[PDB]
DNA sequence: AGGATGTATATATCTGACACGTGCCTGGAGACTAGGGAGTAATCCCCTTGGCGGTTAAAACGCGGGGGACAGCGCGTACGTGCGTTTAAGCGGTGCTAGAGCTGTCTACGACCAATTGAGCGGCCTCGGCACCGGGATTCTCCAGGA
DNA sequence: TCCTGGAGAATCCCGGTGCCGAGGCCGCTCAATTGGTCGTAGACAGCTCTAGCACCGCTTAAACGCACGTACGCGCTGTCCCCCGCGTTTTAACCGCCAAGGGGATTACTCCCTAGTCTCCAGGCACGTGTCAGATATATACATCCT
């Protein structure tokens, strides 16, 4: 069973901007 | 036996010396409480009460009223420098604020 | 109900002393009761701290007087001390 | 028509509200806000009416005093309009 | 149903704290193996296969409640909204938010689209209204000119919408805190403010979706039952009645909890009904072959390890799978996007 | 824990209400961002006070927050309040 | 005469946390004042709680609630954990 | 009789449970003091002392010194958000102040 | 006239520890008055405590108690 | 000859005195001031050395905190120099 | 980029203050008893909550515009920096004695208990001080137009 | 360019009417008072040993005063945008009313735990003493501020 994987703001491949 | 005079009567006070003594003895302030402690504390509280009431009744008279509401107490406290210092971190319910507009904000 | 205690009657007596022809509302009476309780707590705590600091096990009138001096501003302190001294002297007399 | 110069009604409101004592925040919205905040600390909490009213009296007192300090700071800045920096300065000097 | 766990992702942390779990995630949707998920202050676009979070959009203080994709003629736009009653349409592939619609002054419960003639967006908010928007075509500069087509008044707070399968642009069903209703969404009628046309009788309805073209799957709270009823037979049995008992086809046994806002979904190509429970399980019903009938399978909460310890207790709110039922997502109240293959 | 609590009751502290509070304090002109600043400050204040009040309530093994809870909390925060049973 | 101080216990805690570190006289006096101040704060809050609830006894419950009221969040959590652990260990033995 | 076991040892504490019990009793806090209140209080005080000393010793190391001094306690307290709030109205003798210059004063 | 013993450079150094870069010429008398008021309050409290103890000497503990009274708890001198 | 421009030595002294912990006021003048103030409250009074040290520590801490607040007020007024009105505003907001 | 001033560092010295040991003794621990506290169960009625329906005040949205925030500039002065002269603070050493600290006695004041009673509190009820309100007086604001 | 008159909106003042809470009275009960005993807290005396005050001399670091130049306080000006004020529409607070039950508050009981006490000893404080971490002094390398 996979453990819970944390994905922080720096882990996102791209940020959506306004 | 003899008739009871009441300790407040002996001290010529209106606040309860016996009740204040009980409150000191049950407030866990010291293992022992002297006979003079309640008399002094009751006298002090009575004097402070007289001061606030005098100022508040003056305020009510200035406001053409015959009963003291919290506004009158607030005015009495905040217009007296020493009471304001004493009740510095105190907020009175339904008291409002003293009228005060800064000079710059008024029209030129 | 269960008997609750308040300084209403005493505040009313003092009010009739200072201003005979005036009354007080319930909210003002609650504020005055709160004021009396607060000053009681302040002076009693100061007296207890004085007794502890001086390694004494009694809150005497001397402690209450020094607490009044410490807590209350100048002129109020002077008048309060005079009133308390007069009260204790009259009490001892009788 | 009558078009009172800007600031006149502001001074009038200052006088009107410094004369009065009535609470200025509406009762039900503030009650709901109090319940919402209390929710995060406990669930199925009940509030005495007197408790909500005490919270509102204290909150309005605090906000009024804060606005007095903010106004003093704004006037210090040679200004008449209070801005967020004024509230921040007042709260910092207060130690909050 | 030979389902295996593929990812457990924690990507909607508040304050970007890995220790945030209690925050609840509410909705997810597949782009027409890419899923958009929402909860807390962030909207996340996740690849269910690889587990990478492709895109993340944050708006301060918002608690997103619904996301939905739409294919426009050729951008697959993503709509998000939540606490502040503002519908935000995000061009995920391009990487920025195009426009914002200030749709409601109260929180927006959920959003939906349909194969309407074009670009329709029903928004159901707590002001007791469902507004139908025509977001229009984007100009050269990615700007939207939203229009209001119609306002539906509801007797209670709407929770989920499902356009009628056989006439998605004529009648709309919506689940509300006071029950389920049907609203006439036909554009040829002139009146712009319309009350519920028919209130159905089977209490709030926290889950609602069509299993096939004719069968509706619905549920409430505190009943341990999922109702299957035919749209065609009900509508034929309407006449002029405003209140109409539905033609029930079957009932499915479900957990007995009285807790609300547990939503269901379907995979019509596979004849599946999906609904998470308060224990984190996924109750699956193959109603093709179909007294309270049993679930075909219960996918128990596998208690994945978090911070070196198992997350033993949680709740799953939303479960969505693709048409081919190759990937199923279950959202929890624990800031975990459960992904199953 | 309740499941879907709408944390939007701070906006009930309206713009005119904040303006009235400002006017009682002697303010003449108010900037636009003052309202959000005030909402945040009020939220922080109420959070502190209500936390202390709920702590007293839990200690008393009670489920209703009495006015004395709030009075004690304010006394803790050095904000003594008169008129509710001081 | 005997002037009681928390010096020895502070030294013990210091050797537990930094085995290779010393402490000056002024640092020791500051630590002693800190211990006494926190003692007074917690004891006073506990006394107030007991008085409010019409109780004549300061149980570990009153100390726990006093710690919660006084110390900020994470410090309060860790202090409550340490206190309850100490009480559990004391009761068991 | 039996071999004496210190109450601190039973609670696994280094601070004096007995002395704390005496101070609580001889301090006018309540008519009675429970058997667990001293343990809880000693544990809390020991925890706070350990927490302050850890940061103070870190500050001492960061200055290449073997002995903690008031400057080190000041740095430890004022660089931790939570302790600084607890001792926010406390002045530490010979502690100095944290180095801090406002941006606009810099060239 | 011992308030003048608080020299201009002393106030300058105090301001420097406070992060102040430029100091006005009128700051010095204002600071002297502020310091005098603070000392008056603290010393009044300390001497009240000393008188209560029937002592003619002001101890560090009297000052500590006065400071704690005024909400200025001081560590490093007992208590 | 060489001459640092105005402000350079100011920053240098800020850094120097924030690095140190030694009392900045001279001890003898402060002791004289303390005795002069005390004599107005009770004549023929003796001071423990530690008492004057405590008074000086408290006074310096108070003045440094007040100067931090004063500097903040000056910056608020779009000024780099602190003036008496800055101290007055700081103290008024502090409740003094 | 260099000159100069300061800072940082590098080492030797020495030293006094930390930390370790030993002896003593007072506070803590073990064991025991006795009674008031506080936990717990039952009961009851108050107060909290929840809903509904209508009325109206308040909020909200928008529109026009003026005045206030804010940047740019110019000037004059007041404060930072440096140098040289003067002052007195700090250090040390000595001496004196005021009074803070401790000890012993003895005794007067305060805790405790029991009996008696009336002061204060809950409850109940009546009327007048204040909330409200409709009309007139005044004072306050703002703009057009003449002097 | 300024002032004055006039209208217009607002607020204050005043007389009429009503309503519900302040203020007084009644009955009861428990908290304060009185009378007495006992024990120890502290008030006072006597003794002693610190340490607080005074004084004096020498060194040298800091303060003081003056010069001088320039960075900044601030006064003014212009621009523009954003907050005020006011009309209109939308909304929901608020009042009154009814209804239900959750739980606070009280009461009776009973076991537990803690205060108080006697006894015994070891944990902690005072005192004494050795040595090494840090302050001091002097010399050399690195940073950087202004020309």
């Amino acid at each position: 069973v996979p453990s819970v994987q944390f994905v922080g703001d720096d882990d996102v491949l791209s940020h959506i901007l306004d | 036996r003899a008739k009871a005079k009441t300790r407040s009567s002996r001290a010529g006070l209106q606040f309860p010396v016996g009740r204040v003594h009980r409150l000191l003895r049950k407030g866990n302030y010291a293992e022992r409480v002297g006979a003079g402690a309640p008399v002094y504390l009751a006298a002090v509280l009575e004097y402070l009460t007289a001061e606030i009431l005098e100022l508040a009744g003056n305020a009510a008279r200035d406001n053409k009223k015959t009963r003291i509401i919290p506004r009158h107490l607030q005015l009495a406290v905040r217009n007296d420098e020493e009471l304001n210092k004493l009740l510095g971190r105190v907020t009175i319910a339904q008291g409002g604020v003293l009228p005060n507009i800064q000079s710059v904000l008024l029209p030129k | 109900k269960t008997r609750k205690e308040s300084y209403a009657i005493y505040v009313y007596k003092v009010l009739k002393q200072v201003h005979p022809d005036t009354g007080i509302s319930s909210k003002a009476m609650s504020i005055m009761n709160s004021f009396v309780n607060d000053v009681f707590e302040r002076i009693a705590g100061e007296a207890s701290r004085l007794a502890h600091y001086n390694k004494r096990s009694t809150i005497t009138s001397r402690e209450i007087q020094t607490a009044v001096r410490l807590l209350l501003p100048g002129e109020l302190a002077k008048h309060a001390v005079s009133e308390g001294t007069k009260a204790v002297t009259k009490y001892t007399s009788a | 028509p009558h078009r009172y110069r800007p600031g006149t009604v502001a001074l009038r409101e200052i006088r009107r509200y410094q004369k009065s004592t009535e609470l200025l925040i509406r009762k039900l919205p503030f009650q709901r806000l109090v319940r919402e905040i209390a929710q995060d600390f406990k669930t199925d909490l009940r509030f005495q009416s007197s408790a909500v009213m005490a919270l509102q009296e204290a909150s309005e007192a605090y906000l009024v005093a804060l606005f007095e300090d903010t106004n003093l700071c704004a006037i210090h800045a040679k200004r008449v309009t209070i801005m967020p920096k004024d509230i921040q300065l007042a709260r910092r000097i207060r130690g909050e | 149903l030979h389902l295996e766990p593929l990812h457990f992702l924690q990507c909607h942390s508040r304050n970007n704290s890995p220790k945030d779990l209690e925050t609840q995630l509410w909705a997810c949707a597949f782009e027409p193996q890419t899923v958009a998920t929402c909860g807390g202050e962030a909207v996340c676009v996740i690849d269910c296969q690889t587990g990478l979070v492709l895109h993340k959009y944050k708006v301060p203080g918002e608690e997103f409640f619904s996301v939905a994709w739409t294919a426009l003629t050729r951008w697959n736009m993503l709509a998000a909204a939540g606490l502040r009653g503002m519908v935000r349409l995000l061009h995920v592939r391009a990487g920025f938010c195009c426009s914002v619609i200030r749709a409601h002054k109260k929180a927006i419960a959920t959003l939906c689209f349909s194969p309407t003639h074009e670009t329709h967006l029903f928004t159901a908010s707590y002001d007791k209204r469902i507004i139908l928007w025509d977001i229009g075509v984007p100009n050269h500069d990615y700007k939207f000119q939203a229009s209001q087509l119609l306002t539906l008044n509801c007797s209670s707070v709407p929770l989920r919408l499902c356009p009628v399968a056989t006439c998605p642009d004529s009648f709309l069903l919506a689940g509300c805190e006071g029950g389920c209703g049907c609203w006439d969404v036909r554009l040829d009628q002139p009146q712009k403010q319309r009350v519920c046309e028919v209130n159905f009788v089977f209490q709030r309805v926290d889950g609602l979706a069509f299993v096939n073209e004719d069968v509706v799957a619905s549920k409430g709270s505190g009943q341990g039952t999922i109702y299957l009823w035919s749209w065609s037979q009900t509508w034929a049995s309407r006449g002029s009645q405003s209140v109409l008992p539905v033609v029930i086809l079957a009932q499915l046994q479900w957990s007995p909890t009285s807790l609300a806002y547990f939503s269901l979904s379907t995979c019509p190509d596979k004849n599946l009904v999906l609904c998470g429970d308060e224990e984190g399980s996924v109750w699956i019903y193959d109603v093709e072959h179909l007294t309270l009938q049993p679930p075909t399978q219960i996918l128990k909460w596998p208690q994945p390890v978090a911070l070196g310890q198992p997350v033993t207790k949680t709740m799953v709110n939303t479960v969505v799978a693709n048409a081919a039922f190759t990937y199923l997502t279950a959202l929890t109240d624990s800031n975990i996007v459960s992904i199953w293959k | 824990r309740h499941r879907k609590v709408l944390r939007d009751n701070i906006q009930g502290i309206t713009k005119p209400a904040i303006r009235r509070l400002a006017r009682r304090g002697g303010v003449k002109r108010i900037s636009g961002l003052i309202y959000e600043e005030t909402r945040g400050v009020l939220k922080v204040f109420l959070e502190n006070v209500i936390r202390d009040a709920v702590t007293y309530t839990e200690h008393a093994k009670r489920k209703t927050v009495t006015a004395m809870d709030v009075v004690y909390a304010l006394k803790r925060q050095g904000r003594t309040l008169y008129g509710f049973g001081g």
